[PDB]
């Protein structure tokens, strides 16, 4: 009945030292039914990042939309969109449905090309930006996830410190949650390197 | 009490001229020389203020307008037209743009929406061309210094440093001379306010002369502080005084 | 050479109904002039009533368009109220919408932005008048802004219009080449009058009983114009001295 | 010349060609006939047949009970006019258990039209009617022209030749309009009144429509044999 | 040339021939003239009987707005009824919004703003009517004629149509003769003879005088048609002084 | 959310926490509930914070519009104007609860707007989950001719008082003042009375902890070329 | 919107823009239709004016309405294009509402109501297109071959030609082909139908296309090197 | 009323031509000249600008070559700013297509969409046609390399070499004397710049004047790559094939 749990799911960002690390779980689910071990939620539009949890129609949406939309932007501009341009387009596009959301909780990660900084970004269904400096969480697991964050998460760590601190960080919610696990991808982001690793974790 | 003029008032004449566009060029001939010069580290725009009267506050009429804090622009030509195409310019990079991204468009952006808007004068119902040439200076983070030039066609192209209206023949040729790559912008206001000098007959003077630059960010021109990513206009309308200071060194 | 009908482009880049409008002007054969002093701004006109049977008291080119606003117009009447009649519109919505009074120089932009659109729009002609708006505005002080046909405008130290507009026009000139400064330095409204009709005395070269003027007065949160007897003890003064 | 390309616009002597033309095809149109008493109207009508073959065109349309009107012009025209005029007498009707005032159709035809002459696009209405109708204030009978001119009459005719019939009836006014209570008399008074404008051609027995209206009688419309009788 | 055929189109003088041209057709049209008297307005007009057949008092041209305002026109009479229509709108809309009834300056601009919006479009046609008219309002009496350019002033006397410089002649006289002004009665009966005086452009046929009026005291402020014994003394008084 | 505005000698003076809760959980710590509208001109917004930063971006970019229009510097009462008649007109489902503050040529101006589009106006005003904690302040503390010196402090004590007593508020303090013939000064964190004390133990990893089933390389680029 | 009568009457009783609707048709590249006994061929000119075309890709002169009917065109590519794309829409519309394909005289009807409807719309010019349209009915293998043109007018034919010279091939066919006996064959067909292109043509085998439809929604296009044999064995008994 | 004044854009002459897209054809002969080469293994498009000045911004310029999705460019010959209003067109129908079938837009799909457009101004609306002729190189998994063009009238058709704009006739003499159906695209960026520089109205041809780009399946791994040539690779390649 109530729409961003029905499938399930969850995403989690974090920043370290010249980095960021974006993760999901893999499941997609008709309320207690498993039915997918391969719904991937997070994707990219060039070198920025996007992770989305919530009703899974959307999810796939709201992908297709934001691909065609950082298309034009590319043509438009001659370069790639920044993740800072890209949290308010994220904004701006669920906002015009403020009265028809999308069921969703987007998550932005990536490293401006230019200034080399690190940034994520979280948003609300209609778009309210939480432009947080340490970690965005996500998902029907959340709260699990807001508790291994804020107790595992320190600031700086390096690429392959990170990928452990939030890769725990997820597997370890997602075993608290019924609707969320089934496998899951962790994306580490460098200024221009990006490796992908799928996780081993618990199929129940 | 219709609008019964949904049929083109510009049409193709049997040798291929667009009679209308043609014309409105011929009106921005017999406009003010306005110019525009690309420096390394900024871009100066200038015309004339030629007053109808000495009754009138040449002060109040801005041929020389702020679009966005790091777009400005200047014309030849029609100044309704002018005033017009800079309140839609304002707005549609708001609209099309800052709403959307955050931000402020960049310059070749804003000139692609302003070229639209004119070639739509040049093509829909019951319109006729913009009677106007455009010269836009501005600046963008990935993009730099830029001076573009638009025509009563919905045309535009960017340049190193150009004129247009009355005296623009004579004056591109005196910017041909002067102009190179390695200019700083105190050189080419040098430049602008020499080749101004040609076209203009009467008084030659900071009331006379409408000047504004695209160059350094203006923290004191912000109006407030405790942000430090927003750091100020880059626009700036040069005051009366300041000109008539670089003409005592002309 | 439907290029003369229409508001398009001639080979020469010229619109002629817009030139055309312009002639319309001086259809009404009345002359107007707008003065600024240090507290108000002043505008006078003539007035011409032919016929007898006329009721002198609807006979008007001046306009009060909000409270601080007026607005003197040189052309044919049913263009003038025309014009006066959106022009309210557009000081009242303004008001509602944004939460203080309109400018004067805003309303005569907004006023010329739309005479723009009738040279640019063909199904609309232009209207065949010349506004000169007047108020005491509470940023800029007193103010005389003026639009055409073409769409254009802009603020005045003094101004006048009509088919003597360039003997009223050098009259001016001359006497604020003399004075150095861009205004009447006179306290009272009622002295700026005065000088106002005075020097529309020296340009035209007639005199004026009280019933062949028509004068408009701001000051700082009203705009008013003058009855007759306003104006009979305004030139009891003038030849007084 | 050059001023009559629409009705839109004014000659430089300030008149309407296009009205003036719309005008033109009731003159072509074949002869009708109005008058009236205090207390009956009446039509008459010369139809017009394409040859020997055709029908003879109805001229006549009823438009309530106690109303209706004949025409002389374009017959759509009339078709559109009077079915215009069947409506505002039904919405007074229903609305207001109210029959309409002959006069107030009148006031609603001219206005109609008018609509057509100050437009662009829209052309005339190419036809002229002769309304006649029993109300309230007793017998009445309109004429109608395509210019908006509607006008109250005791009698008068339209048409091809109707110059012959106006006259007759001018000189016959202060006989017909006493032709109280007789309804046969007054029907003599119109077909003797058409009989003036004919040229060539007399009036037949599926040339001739009559119609009528008044205290006690519903607008009914006579055509064939029982038009016989007063040829 | 060719500025003539288009409505909106300013000629090289500043002129819009086409409602130059719709003024000819209310110089065309019957006399019809208004009179402003002490504490209200009267209203008359020319009705050329054309023929024998015309029903006298029936074919009537005065028309009511609201309860207190008169109108007359010459020219298109159909121009003038559907002018009339827009301002018993406007008049409704006045009242239905302010409660109010229509002050006759306020109606005046009304008919002159949409009289005027006819002549900045070529779509459109300018009107073929002057149009007399007036009443009594909180402020008193006013009387207004309108032109096809949408140009109206108030007036003493006004007068148009065929006769035009004949009647405003005489309402000169009438003006320069009583400066306290006239009453509400004797305007009636100077209407009658204006008219009749007026008929010597229209001689070739006879006419139908029509005469309606405004007056707080004589009518309470609201219109009414002159009618019966106070019609026949006005016309007796008109035919006295023609003789 | 505790937000609050009040005037002072030749100003106008807000404050704000930075606690943004979704339900019973603190999704953001340091948000700025203090929206940029013009140079000299300042909201607070409480309520629903998507709808609240979303309605003063859009008054803001039309206000900038009519200052560019009108050539003048913006109005406290256009801004304010602008607000409610939008706010009125979605009929409280924009749930924007706001205090616009501000100094332009007219003087220094304070006003609360609801999300149903009702105004006020006052010298000291409060918002929130937390205002009856900072009236409770201003109430006891508030007086005419406040210095510059001391209506910063009842300020950011009003936000305090939201803070410690109100579980909706918490986290720091955003304050900024407008004071006439000067630039608006913005000052983000301005106080900063919880921060979080050091954790007992470091929990990072031993690397090679989490269980991995495969790996690789995401082409994030354009085009590799030849 | 424009609203304008750009199809009028003119005093002579003439519709000039559908009359020069017809001009255009005149102008286009000549197309022919000839049906045989189980069988229908189209036949169409490909100028020669136009050689480094890319023969793949370049919109071919023989459409497919559904995969049993087929129509082929003289006139303004672009306008083609428009009637072709209305036609596939109803030809899907019909199986969906009527569950059964459109006959060609269904088709042809509705084409040619279109045609029409352009003829007496406001705003709007006639198509510059005449078309023949062939195919078999379903579950039938009586063939089927039915020409549109600009006033909307359409009809059925035992072969005909449209386009540039098509006076020429008509009178060849008028004489050639025999309603008691028609092409019995596909080959006899096709031979006539490359014959007749023949007269007009004036080059080899490039500048002809040939498309064959039989009954069950067998359509098929014939390759150069296929009409290229049919162009010999014409001008080989031809020299006798 | 307005009948008056309305050119009637969208009506046969009485030899059944379209007046306005035969006077727009006439517009784009005097356009610079717009080349495109289609080789075995991709694409050319070559063009010359039309407005030499030495203080024209030439790296920042884009008057002849633009990107409608990363498989399909496209070269203008005619009014620039009419060619943009259906270049952002064409750039959303690539957008949707890929929207809807997560696919990339086939090559004559886009073609056929743009030249639908065109093909509505010349029927109906009674504006005047956009005076616009493109090129369109691209590539797609269904035909491989394709060139089309396509005209203000809409028609449009597919070809292996083709010039638009000005000289097109001496041009496509040229291209016919010279193009074979083996070639490689060096040999076609050889050819392209040779036919400009014997058709071209100027004195010489030179980098300055130039706008050139071309569509590879030689980027990394078999993909495809769009290549549009910066005013130094111009003006190198023009070294290379021994023009300047
Ligand atoms: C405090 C408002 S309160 C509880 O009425 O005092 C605060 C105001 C605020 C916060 C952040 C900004 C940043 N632009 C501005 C203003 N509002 C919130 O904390 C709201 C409280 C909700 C409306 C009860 N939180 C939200 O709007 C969050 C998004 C935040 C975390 C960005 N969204 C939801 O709570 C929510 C719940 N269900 C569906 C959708 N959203
Ligand atoms: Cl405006
Ligand atoms: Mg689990
Ligand atoms: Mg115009």
């Amino acid at each position: 009945s109530d729409p961003s749990s029905i499938n399930g799911g969850i995403v989690v960002a974090m920043t370290g030292k010249d980095c960021v690390a974006i993760a999901c779980d893999l499941r997609l689910g008709s309320q207690s039914l498993g039915v997918s071990n391969k719904f991937e939620k997070i994707f990219h539009y060039g070198h920025v990042f996007l992770g989305i949890t919530g009703l899974a129609t959307d999810v796939t949406t709201l992908n297709e939309m934001f691909r065609y939309k950082t298309n034009l932007y590319k043509l438009k501009e001659e370069r790639a969109i920044e993740p800072e341009t890209f949290t308010q387009l994220v904004s701006s596009s669920l906002y015009e449905r403020r009265f028809g959301p999308y069921f969703v909780g987007p998550v932005v990660a990536g490293i401006n090309s230019k200034s080399g900084k690190p940034f994520i970004a979280g948003f609300d269904l209609i778009g309210c930006i939480d432009e947080a400096k340490d970690f965005i969480v996500s998902g029907t697991a959340s709260d699990q996830l807001f508790g291994m964050c804020e107790s595992l998460y320190e600031p700086n760590l390096e690429p392959e410190d990170l990928f452990e601190t939030i890769s725990q960080a997820l597997l370890n919610a997602a075993d608290r949650d019924a609707l969320s696990g089934w496998g899951a991808v962790v994306y580490i982001i460098k200024k221009d390197e990006v490796v992908k690793r799928y996780l081993k974790m618990r199929q129940d | 009490m219709t609008d019964r003029y949904s049929f083109s008032l510009t049409t193709f004449s049997p040798s291929g001229k667009l009679g209308q566009i043609d014309y409105a060029l011929t009106a921005v001939k017999q406009g003010v020389t306005s110019l525009g010069i690309k420096a390394t580290n900024g871009v100066v725009i200038a015309t004339e203020k030629k007053s109808s009267s000495p009754l009138a506050m040449s002060e109040t009429l801005s041929k020389v307008s702020l679009l966005t804090p790091d777009i400005g622009a200047v014309y030849s030509g029609m100044g309704p037209d002018y005033r017009v195409l800079v309140d839609k310019s304002r707005k549609v990079a708001h609209t099309s743009y800052k709403r959307i991204y955050g931000e402020y468009p960049p310059t070749k952006l804003l000139v692609s929406e302003v070229a639209k808007i004119m070639q739509e004068a040049t093509q829909s119902g019951g319109v006729r061309p913009f009677g106007v040439s455009l010269l836009i200076a501005g600046h963008d983070e990935f993009n730099g210094f830029s001076l573009y030039q638009v025509d009563p066609s919905g045309s535009y192209f960017p340049w190193k440093a150009t004129a247009i209206g009355k005296g623009s023949v004579a004056a591109k040729t005196f910017l041909e001379k002067r102009w190179n790559d390695e200019l700083e912008l105190e050189d080419a206001i040098h430049i602008a306010l020499l080749t101004l000098k040609e076209s203009v007959e009467g008084e030659f003077n900071g009331d006379t002369i409408e000047l504004a630059i695209i160059g350094d960010e203006n923290p004191d021109l912000l109006g407030y502080t405790g942000i430090p990513t927003d750091k100020g206009p880059r626009f700036r309308k040069l005051t009366s005084q300041e000109i008539n200071d670089r003409l005592e060194a002309l | 050479g439907y290029d003369r009908h229409i508001t398009i482009f001639s080979p020469e880049g010229r619109l002629y109904q817009v030139e055309y409008a312009f002639k319309a002007t001086n259809q009404t054969n009345i002359n107007s002039l707008a003065v600024r002093g240090k507290d108000c701004t002043v505008v006078i006109s003539q007035k011409k009533v032919p016929d007898k049977l006329l009721d002198p008291t609807t006979v008007s080119y001046i306009f009060c368009i909000s409270r601080t606003i007026g607005m003197v117009v040189n052309g044919p009447i049913p263009d003038a109220r025309n014009a006066a009649l959106r022009a309210k519109a557009e000081a009242a919505e303004f008001r509602y919408k944004y939460g203080y009074d309109m400018p004067c120089d805003v309303l005569a932009k907004r006023m010329a932005n739309l005479s723009q659109i009738y040279t640019q729009r063909a199904y609309m002609r232009p209207l065949g008048v010349i506004l000169t708006f007047v108020s005491v505005d509470e940023e800029l002080g007193p103010s005389i802004y003026k639009t055409d046909p073409a769409g254009y405008y802009v603020g005045y130290k003094a101004t006048a219009t009509g088919p003597k507009q360039q003997e009223i026009t050098t009259n001016l000139e001359n006497h604020f080449k003399k004075s150095k400064i861009d205004h009447i330095n006179e306290e009272s409204w009622e002295k700026v009058v005065e000088f106002a009709i005075t020097h529309m005395i020296d340009a035209l070269g007639t005199e004026f009983s009280k019933n062949d003027l028509e004068v408009g007065v701001a000051t700082k949160d009203k705009f008013f114009t003058l009855s007759a007897e306003n104006i009979e003890e305004r030139l009891v003064a003038i030849a007084e001295q | 010349n050059n001023y009559d390309g629409d009705t839109v616009t004014f000659s430089p002597t300030g008149r309407l060609f296009q009205v003036e033309y719309a005008l033109e095809a009731i003159k072509q149109g074949s002869v009708t006939v109005g008058l009236r008493s205090n207390t009956h109207a009446v039509l008459v009508a010369l139809k017009r047949n394409a040859d020997e073959l055709s029908s003879y065109q109805k001229k006549i349309i009823k438009c309530d009970e106690h109303m209706g009107l004949s025409l002389a012009g374009l017959a759509p025209d009339a078709r559109v006019l009077s079915n215009y005029l069947r409506q505002q007498c039904n919405y007074s009707s229903l609305v207001f258990n109210r029959k309409l005032a002959v006069e107030r159709a009148g006031h609603l035809l001219c206005d109609k039209a008018q609509k057509n002459t100050q437009s662009y696009g829209g052309r005339p209405y190419g036809v002229g009617l002769l309304i006649i109708g029993y109300d309230k204030s007793g017998a009445h009978l309109l004429e109608f022209q395509p210019s908006g001119n509607v006008t109250e009459l005791y009698g008068t005719a339209i048409g091809a030749r109707s110059q012959g019939a106006k006259t007759y009836l001018e000189r016959t006014l202060d006989t017909f309009i006493k032709i109280d209570g007789n309804p046969d008399e007054l029907i003599k008074a119109g077909v003797e009144a058409i009989s003036q404008s004919l040229r060539d051609e007399s009036l037949t027995v599926d040339n001739l429509s009559i119609a009528i209206v008044g205290k006690d009688t519903p607008f009914t419309i006579y055509d064939g044999e029982a038009v016989a009788k007063y040829i | 040339t060719g500025y003539d055929l288009s409505n909106s189109v300013f000629s090289p003088d500043g002129r819009n021939f086409q409602v130059e041209y719709a003024v000819k057709a209310v110089e065309n049209g019957t006399t019809s003239i208004g009179i402003k008297c002490n504490d209200g307005v009267v209203f008359a007009v020319e009705k050329l009987i054309t023929s024998k057949l015309l029903v006298p008092q029936k074919n009537v041209k005065i028309q009511v707005v609201d309860r207190h305002i008169g109108c007359v026109y010459s020219g298109l009479i159909p121009d003038g009824r559907h002018l009339v229509n827009r301002g018993r709108e406007e008049a409704a809309s006045f009242k239905k919004l302010y409660k109010t009834p229509i002050p006759i300056p306020a109606f005046a601009d009304r008919l002159g703003q949409y009289v005027q919006a006819h002549t900045l479009y070529n779509s459109v046609r300018p009107f073929g009517v002057s149009t007399i008219f007036g009443g009594v309002d909180k402020n008193g009496a006013h009387l207004y004629m309108l032109e096809p350019s949408g140009s109206y002033w108030g007036y003493k006397g006004a007068a148009t149509g065929k006769g035009r410089q004949s009647a405003k002649a005489e309402l000169e006289k009438l003006v320069d003769h009583h400066p306290e002004g006239l009453s509400a009665r004797e305007a009636v009966k100077q209407a009658a003879k204006i008219i009749y005086l007026a008929h010597e452009d229209n001689k070739e046929k006879d006419f139908e005088l029509e005469i309606s009026w405004c007056s707080l005291s004589e009518t309470n402020g609201l219109h009414k048609f002159v009618k019966g014994d106070l019609l026949q003394e006005a016309i007796d008084f008109a035919q006295k002084e023609i003789n | 959310t505790t937000i609050a505005g009040l005037v002072f000698q030749d100003g106008v003076i807000l404050g704000a926490d930075t606690r943004a809760t979704n339900d019973s959980v603190v999704a953001d710590k340091s948000c700025e509930k203090i929206h940029f509208i013009a140079p000299k001109i300042y909201c607070c917004g409480a309520g629903v914070a998507a709808d609240a930063e979303a309605v003063t971006q859009l008054i803001g970019s039309n206000i900038e519009l009519h200052s560019l229009y009108t050539s003048r510097e913006p109005r406290v009462v256009s801004a304010l104007q602008m607000l409610k008649q939008h706010l009125f007109k979605y009929q409280g489902h924009i749930g924007a609860y706001l205090i616009v503050a501000g100094v332009d040529p007219t003087g220094s101006h304070l006003f609360s707007i609801h999300a149903h589009g009702s105004t006020d106006v006052g010298y000291y005003l409060s918002l929130g989950s937390g205002s009856l904690a900072a009236m409770a302040v201003l109430e006891s503390h508030w007086k005419q001719d406040l210095t510059k010196e001391e209506a910063i402090k009842l300020a950011s004590d009003a936000i305090q008082a939201g803070i410690w007593n109100d579980l909706g508020s918490g986290s720091n303090v955003d304050v900024c003042v407008m004071e006439i013939g000067k630039d608006a000064e913005y000052l983000r964190n301005y106080l900063t009375p919880n921060v979080r004390e050091e954790k007992q133990k470091s929990y990072k990893f031993p690397r090679g902890t989490t269980a991995v089933l495969k790996e690789s390389i995401v082409n994030i680029c354009d085009i590799q070329e030849e | 919107g424009y609203d304008r009568a750009l199809s009028i009457f003119s005093p002579d009783g003439h519709i000039f823009q559908v009359e020069y609707a017809l001009e255009a048709v005149k102008r286009g590249t000549c197309a022919v239709g000839v049906k045989g006994k189980n069988c229908v061929v189209l036949g169409c000119e490909r100028r020669s004016t136009l050689k480094l075309q890319d023969t793949r890709i370049t919109p071919s002169k023989v459409s497919k309405i559904d995969s049993h009917v087929v129509l082929s065109f003289s006139g303004l590519n672009a306008d083609s294009r428009i009637l072709i794309e209305k036609a596939r829409v109803e030809a899907q519309s019909h199986r969906l509402t009527l569950e059964d394909p459109v006959t060609v005289e269904y088709l042809t009807r509705y084409v040619a109501g279109v045609q029409q409807r352009y003829t007496q719309s406001g705003g709007v010019r006639p198509f510059g297109v005449s078309t023949l349209i062939a195919g078999f009915d379903p579950r039938d293998d009586e063939p089927k071959l039915y020409q549109t043109e600009p006033s909307g007018i359409y009809s059925s034919w035992s072969a005909q030609t449209i386009g540039r010279n098509s006076k020429t091939v008509r009178e060849f066919l008028e004489k050639n082909y025999d309603r008691k006996e028609p092409p019995a064959t596909v080959e006899e067909c096709v031979k006539l139908t490359v014959r007749s292109l023949l007269e007009v043509v004036q080059t080899g085998a490039k500048n002809i296309e040939i498309t064959v439809v039989k009954p069950d929604s067998d359509i098929v296009a014939l390759s150069s090197e296929e009409i290229n044999q049919y162009v010999t064995q014409i001008e080989q008994e031809k020299q006798e | 009323g307005s009948r008056r004044y309305d050119s009637r854009t969208t009506i046969f002459s009485p030899e059944g031509r379209l007046y306005q897209v035969e006077y727009a054809l006439e517009s784009i002969s005097h356009a610079g000249t717009a080349i495109g080469i289609m080789a075995s293994d991709g694409i050319v498009l070559a063009a010359e600008r039309k407005v030499t000045s030495t203080l024209l911004e030439q790296d920042t310029s884009t008057e002849k070559l633009y990107k409608l999705n990363d498989k399909i460019a496209v070269a203008v010959a005619g009014l620039t700013a009419d060619a943009e209003i259906l270049i952002n067109t064409a750039r959303i129908h690539a957008q949707n297509y890929l929207k809807t079938y997560n696919e990339d837009i086939p090559v004559e799909i886009l073609v056929r969409r743009l030249s639908d457009i065109k093909q509505g101004y010349t029927q109906h609306g009674g504006l005047r046609p956009f005076g616009v002729s493109f090129i369109y190189a691209g590539y797609d998994d269904r035909y491989g390399y394709q060139l089309y063009t396509s005209n203000p009238s809409g028609n449009y058709t597919g070809w292996k070499a083709i010039s638009v704009g000005a000289n097109t006739s001496a041009a496509q003499t040229l291209l016919q004397m010279d193009y074979k159906d083996d070639m490689k695209v060096d040999d076609a960026i050889e050819l392209a710049l040779k036919t400009l520089s014997k058709t071209t109205d100027s004195s010489a041809l030179t980098y300055d004047r130039l706008e050139f780009a071309t569509i590879r399946k030689g980027a990394n791994d078999g993909e495809v790559y769009q290549k549009i040539f910066k005013p130094q690779e111009i003006k190198d390649i023009l070294v290379k094939t021994g023009i300047t």
